[PDB]
């Protein structure tokens, strides 16, 4: 038995790792489906299971010496992949936790740290204006990047007024190239209804931003990309009606 | 002493059950075999075997 080595297997998927950092269960506490006394809606819900079920990988950033971090929100990230993103486009109503598995390996010789985290909520405010008398807002393309994800404005400012140098309340892991080379968070279903929208409300975020620069001499290899898997547990449809999207 | 006994495969872990008219039982039909396995045998030679779930090498 051993901590550091790790494997995940969800659906057809699978995912195997040799450097990691134990799995947190966002807030002590696992993925479940919706009971009869939470849940509201009366119609009979459609439990795909493993086909939406699995590890989608969506993007694989480049983590050059200096850069300010990127965020994805969540689920707005699959709503154009898979058959999840079908079912999600399909129905009125969803429900689901994550599994994400955050990837980013160098060699011995590099250094540096990231800080992965799941702001819920995850709500962006805009600089206003540069002299703060501007009530501007973002754009669609910053709220809701998607697939691509959405670079920082400012990382010490959360790009909402809150600081990151408190960011590791809510569940977070660090990649820290000396030691681990992989985070996996587990959320459950985090929010105040049993069921919402999946395309107008983001449950949360993930924030993926380094702490510590990246830093390496002039080695062999200066591209160092951070890849973002994740695994939708436990989902929930409901509502069924036309294809909507965005 | 029943019949003869000069079929090659005599003596053998492996249960036949053979049709045969003549004395000599190697003119007998290959006949039905008993189905017996063990891969482990080239597939797992290994002096310590450790578990599916196991890290090989630590």
């Amino acid at each position: 038995y051993s901590d550091r080595v790790a494997q995940l297997t969800i659906g057809n998927s699978t995912i195997t790792t040799q450097e990691a950092a134990n799995i947190i269960v966002g807030y002590g506490e696992w993925p479940s489906y919706c009971s009869d006394s939470d849940a509201t809606a009366v119609d009979k819900p459609t439990r795909p299971d493993v086909s939406v079920n699995r590890f989608y990988t969506l993007d694989t950033k480049l983590w050059e010496k200096s850069s300010k971090g990127w965020y994805w929100k969540f689920p707005d990230v699959l709503t154009e992949t898979g058959v999840f993103g079908q079912n999600a486009q399909f129905h009125y109503l969803y429900r689901s936790g994550f599994c994400i598995h955050v990837q980013c390996n160098a060699s011995k010789f590099h250094q540096g740290a990231l800080l992965v985290a799941v702001l819920p909520e995850y709500v962006i405010g805009t600089v206003a204006g540069g002299t703060g008398t501007e009530d501007s807002h973002p754009p669609y393309k910053q709220t809701q990047p998607g697939a691509d994800g959405f670079e920082l404005q400012h990382p010490y400012v959360l790009d909402a007024g809150i600081p990151i140098s408190q960011l590791t309340v809510c569940p977070h892991q660090w990649i820290n190239l000396r030691t681990n080379n992989c985070a996996t968070i587990i959320v459950p279903y985090i929010n105040a209804l049993p069921f919402d929208s999946a395309l107008n409300h983001c449950n949360f975020g993930l924030l993926v931003v380094p702490i510590s620069p990246l830093d390496y001499d002039q080695g062999a290899t200066p591209v160092i990309p951070i890849t973002i898997t994740l695994a939708p547990m436990c989902s929930e449809f409901a509502g069924l009606r036309q294809a909507v999207t965005q | 002493s029943h019949e003869n006994s000069n079929s090659a495969t005599e003596g053998s872990t492996i249960n036949y059950t053979t049709i045969n008219y003549y004395k000599d039982s190697y003119a007998a039909t290959a006949g039905k075999q008993s189905l017996k396995q063990d891969p482990d045998k080239f597939a797992n030679p290994v002096k310590d075997i450790f578990t599916e779930m196991a890290a090989p090498l630590k």
